[PDB]
Parts: C-alpha cells; structure tokens; sequence
C-alpha cells in the first residue's frame, strides 16, 4: 500500500511469529519502542493492527515517539510512549524498476499537523496563497502528488528502507495474534515441576485411567486439589500426585 | 526561512556543455542531503544528480549517468550542477530540493538542448 | 403468555472435572419454578443474562444481535447454510427484519436451548441437543449446558432482538446452587438453595 492508501488491516485470531523475522538477514534500523526486541514472541498484547508503505529512507530517524520533520508532518507521526515496533529494512531488487519506480507518489503537502495514526486521504491541492486555484495549474497551486525517485542507482539513505507498523495499542479488546510460545518434551513418573498449557505446579506426573469430556483441560476432586491434566499436543490424560514427604 | 534560488541557465545545441548552481540561504549542505529533479515537456517529474550529507557519495540515475556530474561548495553554500554531452532529451525544467523540516522548492532554471 | 420452567438453565461454571461430590456455589443463574416469557411465532431487554430455550424443525431463527442502540452507531450472531458468521459491526436492519430463505468462526425433534452470561467483559457460549419430542412446552428433562467459546467485547449489552417454531427467553441473577457430579465428571441433579427451605 501506498502513503495514501496505508490500510488499517485487521488482520486477527492467527499467529505472526518474529523469531524467524531476526533470522531473516535484512533488518537494518529496527527498533521497538516500550518493550524490547527480544521478548516480543513470548509475551503478547491486544490492539495487533497492522500496516506497511515503503518509506524514502532519508529520514527514518524522523519516526520516534515525540520527534517531528517531514515524514512526521506528512506521512506517518508516532505519538509519545510508544508500544509497537516500525521495522524499516532495504527492498532495493524489488520496488525499483528502471527508469524510476513511479508506483508509489507521495503527499508533500498538507495544511496542518497529521495526527498520530492517521491515514491520510485527499484530492485537493495544497492552499499557501490567498487566490484558489482555478483547476488550471498556477504558481501558487502546489500540486502535492510528488514523485519519489526510486532508481537502481541510489544510494542506500536515497533507497526505500520497507516500514511495517504493527501498532500495539490498549483498549477492552482481544489479544487476538500473538508470536509462538516454545514447549519441551514430556516427563513422567517423576517428582517434578511443570510448565503446561496454562497451569504450573509441582508433583508426580503420571498415567491415568480415568476419562474426561471433550471440553476439560483439568481437573479437582473433593476440597478442590487438581489432580489432573489433559496435554495439549499429545490428546492424552495425565494425573497428579503429590511428592514424597513425611516425618523421621 | 529556507530560500533556494537557481542560476545559470541558458540555450545549448547537441555537443554542448552548460553549468546550473543553487544558492541556499537558513541551512548546511554539509548536513542535509542536496538533490536535483527536472521536468521535460511532455513529461513529469524526474530526479537527475545528487549528493549524500557527508558529501562523500554522489549518484547519478539510469539515463544520466557517465556524463553528468554534480559538486558542492561548503563555504558559499551554493551546489554545482555541471552539464556535459548533451542530447535533446534533456530538454527541461531544473530544480534543487531539499528537506529540511519541511520541503523547499525553488523558481528553477530553464534549460533547452536542441 | 408464560409458562413454568420446571428444572432448567444450569450450566457447568468453570472446566474443572469432579467426581462425585455435591459442589455448591453462587453464580449467575436461572431459578428453578421461574416463569420463561414464551412467544409463538419481538425486542425484550437484557438485564444480566438469558435463558434461551427455541424449538424449530430445522431452526429457521438463525440470528440474533446484541447491542446498546442496536443499528449503526454490537454483534450480529448469525448462522447460514454451512457456517456462522460471529463479528462485531455497527449494521442495520429494515421496518420488517427478517433472513431471506472482529472475528471470524467456523462451525419437536429438535430442542437447542443455549444460555449467556455476563461477567468481567467476558460472553461464553453454553448449548446442549436435547433429541426428545414434545410439541407443547419446554419439558420435564434435566441437562447441564457445557461450554463452547468465550471472547472479549467490555460493552455494556443493554437488550437483544432475534432474528428468523417457537422461543423462550428467561433472565439471569445471582443466587446459590448445589451440583450432583457423577463418577463420570457430568452434572446429573441441581438444587437451587432460596426456592423452598426444604432445598435451603
Ligand atoms: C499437536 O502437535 C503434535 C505434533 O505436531 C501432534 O501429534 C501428532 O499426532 C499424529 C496423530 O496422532 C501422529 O501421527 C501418527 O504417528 C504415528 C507414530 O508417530 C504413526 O504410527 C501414524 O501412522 C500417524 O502418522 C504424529 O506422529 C504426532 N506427531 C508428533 C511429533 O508426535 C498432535 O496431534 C497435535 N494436536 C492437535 C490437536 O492437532
């Protein structure tokens, strides 16, 4: 999508893991505000919006929470305290053609201040003198559909470094993608700690001969001691016992 | 605050040379980058030359590269825009545009190759 | 009209399994010997929770919505042919609303009675099949409301209207029950502990 054009995706209830995103040999200015780079697939958070445009890459510095410019007035402005990560990496095989990628014009002009997270959407042209401009193009009419250059030959703060905005915001709404969560094998027969599926505790982790319902994932018995456990990836029943203690 | 001006503009015929400059008032080159686009009639709008902000890198686009060449003068503020080997397609319309908080352009310089 | 609800409207309240113990608490529930309003085919209010007990030879009621003004300014629970389309949207219906014969979900002879709860921005799903015949009224039969979905709005859902053979809509508020657990983990008999003091 382009500056006009940014769309508010709703892309939600499915998982977009980053761990393979690090890997990928490409990040050049990543940096997420808020939280850290590194735990952003373990702990997750509601609001996973998405966006992306191909910035003109000499001003990626611009986009900070708090700081303004060009692209902070005309294109994309971050508010303060930011919770969310703008990835900004090269595309220089791709989004340029010969002669000039001229796919993606752009808005050099606009009245006032953007607001934060806003996408922007016009037709008029800018208004800086005090005579309208008839349709006909004058001196003081300031068409704002600019042209980026984007040419194999530009260097690499002239080349578009690819913005993708998956703002994180807080509402009384789901957390509806979040990145993978690891899991280890299986222990049994064993005075141990666990980790599972929601539930973490201690005791001696056994087979079971009992049966459930397909819609529990535990279970108690009188004055409500949990004594069993279904596994996730396996779609078996597992029981609880508690480890060997007593007087000398 | 920024004002751009452009100079030395005039009519060559095929085999000419030609030298175009803009003068810069309220910034430094040497910290913001210098480009340069024209406009051919017929056509839009198209970048030709520029130079990075720590003036060490200068690029040229697909058509023009070879035979243009741009330089920039830190003490008169002022960027040098030199024409050599020129064909009638770079009939047009130069400008010099920088960033600096918002976007200046200049009034431009006419160029005619024929 | 109305008509009496004789054991009806207990749910299992959380996914934990018990065996054989008479479990007590207090939740959102529907009274036992209340009275359901039966409509014969309609906006009724919605306070805490309904008791939604239809009847249809091949349910064509298939959609229902929840709101505070209920138009354009949230969900639509609607079913079709071989899905269900749950979201929340700010839609419309006509002068005569009828189906003409941020999520995304893939699903007489017959009684679907479903129950709804509201609590901490949290709506759940609750259904049971119930193969028994019986054209007048709701029955004698007991059955305990297993879980299906829960999901995340934190709006204030004030009233509801269906959409399209009969429904019945009763409504949830706090009071305190007993359970019967089997050996197998189901709920088998209930007592509601303020009906009578014989129960208390
Ligand atoms: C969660 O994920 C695990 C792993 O991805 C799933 O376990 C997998 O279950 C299938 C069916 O039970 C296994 O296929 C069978 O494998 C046995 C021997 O391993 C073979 O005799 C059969 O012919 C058949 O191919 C599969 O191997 C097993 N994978 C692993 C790594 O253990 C599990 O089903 C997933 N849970 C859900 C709810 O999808």
């Amino acid at each position: 999508a382009s500056v006009y054009a940014w769309n508010r995706k709703r892309i939600s209830n499915c998982v977009a893991d980053y761990s393979v995103l690090y890997n990928s040999a490409s990040f050049s200015t990543f940096k997420c505000y808020g939280v850290s780079p590194t735990k952003l697939n373990d702990l997750c958070f509601t609001n996973v919006y998405a966006d992306s445009f191909v910035i003109r890459g000499d001003e990626v510095r611009q986009i900070a929470p708090g700081q303004t410019g060009k692209i902070a007035d005309y294109n994309y402005k971050l508010p303060d305290d930011f919770t969310g990560c703008v990835i900004a990496w090269n595309s220089n095989n791709l989004d340029s053609k010969v002669g000039g990628n001229y796919n993606y014009l752009y808005r050099l002009f606009r009245k006032s201040n953007l607001k934060p997270f806003e996408r922007d959407i016009s037709t008029e042209i800018y208004q800086a003198g005090s005579t309208p401009c008839n349709g006909v193009e004058g001196f003081n009419c300031y068409f704002p559909l600019q042209s980026y250059g984007f040419q194999p030959t530009n260097g690499v703060g002239y080349q578009p470094y690819r913005v993708v905005v998956l703002s994180f915001e807080l509402l009384h709404a789901p957390a509806t993608v979040c990145g993978p969560k690891k899991s280890t094998n299986l222990v049994k027969n064993k005075c141990v700690n666990f980790n599972f599926n929601g539930l973490t505790g201690t005791g001696v982790l056994t087979e079971s001969n009992k049966k459930f319902l397909p819609f529990q994932q535990f279970g108690r018995d009188i004055a409500d001691t949990t004594d069993a456990v279904r596994d996730p990836q396996t779609l078996e029943i597992l029981d609880i016992t508690p480890c060997s203690f007593g007087g000398v | 605050q920024v004002q751009l001006v452009e100079s030395g503009g005039g009519l060559v015929q095929a085999g000419g040379s030609l030298r175009l400059s803009c003068a810069a008032s309220g910034f430094p080159v040497k910290n913001f980058e210098m480009e340069w686009y024209r406009k051919a009639p017929g056509k839009e709008r198209e970048w030709v030359a520029a130079i990075q902000s720590g003036g060490v890198e200068t690029y040229y686009a697909d058509s023009v590269k070879g035979r243009f060449t741009i330089s920039r003068d830190n003490a008169k503020n002022t960027v040098y825009l030199q024409m050599n080997s020129l064909k009638p397609e770079d009939t047009a319309v130069y400008y010099c545009f920088v960033y600096v908080g918002r976007s200046y352009i200049g009034q431009g310089t006419q160029v005619t190759v024929s | 009209a109305y008509t009496n609800s004789f054991t009806r409207g207990v749910y299992y309240p959380d996914k934990v399994f018990r065996s054989s113990v008479l479990h007590s608490t207090q939740d959102l529930f529907l009274p036992f010997f209340s009275n359901v309003t039966w409509f014969h085919a309609p906006v009724l209010p919605f306070n805490d929770g309904v008791y939604f007990a239809s009847t249809e030879k091949s349910n064509i009621i298939r959609g229902w919505i929840f709101g505070t003004t209920l138009d354009s300014k949230s969900l639509l629970i609607v079913n079709n042919a071989t899905n269900v389309v749950i979201k929340v949207c700010e839609f419309q219906f006509c002068n005569d609303p009828f189906l003409g014969v941020t999520f995304e979900y893939v699903s007489f002879k017959n009684l679907r009675e479903f129950v709804f709860k509201n609590i901490d921005g949290y709506f759940k799903i609750y259904s049971k099949h119930t193969p028994i015949n019986l054209v007048r009224d709701l029955p004698q039969g007991f059955s305990a409301l297993e879980p299906l979905v829960d999901l995340p709005i934190g709006i204030n859902i004030t009233r509801f209207q269906t959409l399209l053979a009969a429904y019945y809509v009763g409504y949830l508020q706090p009071r305190t029950f007993l359970l019967k657990y089997n050996e197998n983990g189901t709920i088998t008999d209930a007592v509601d502990c303020a009906l009578d003091p014989l129960s208390e």
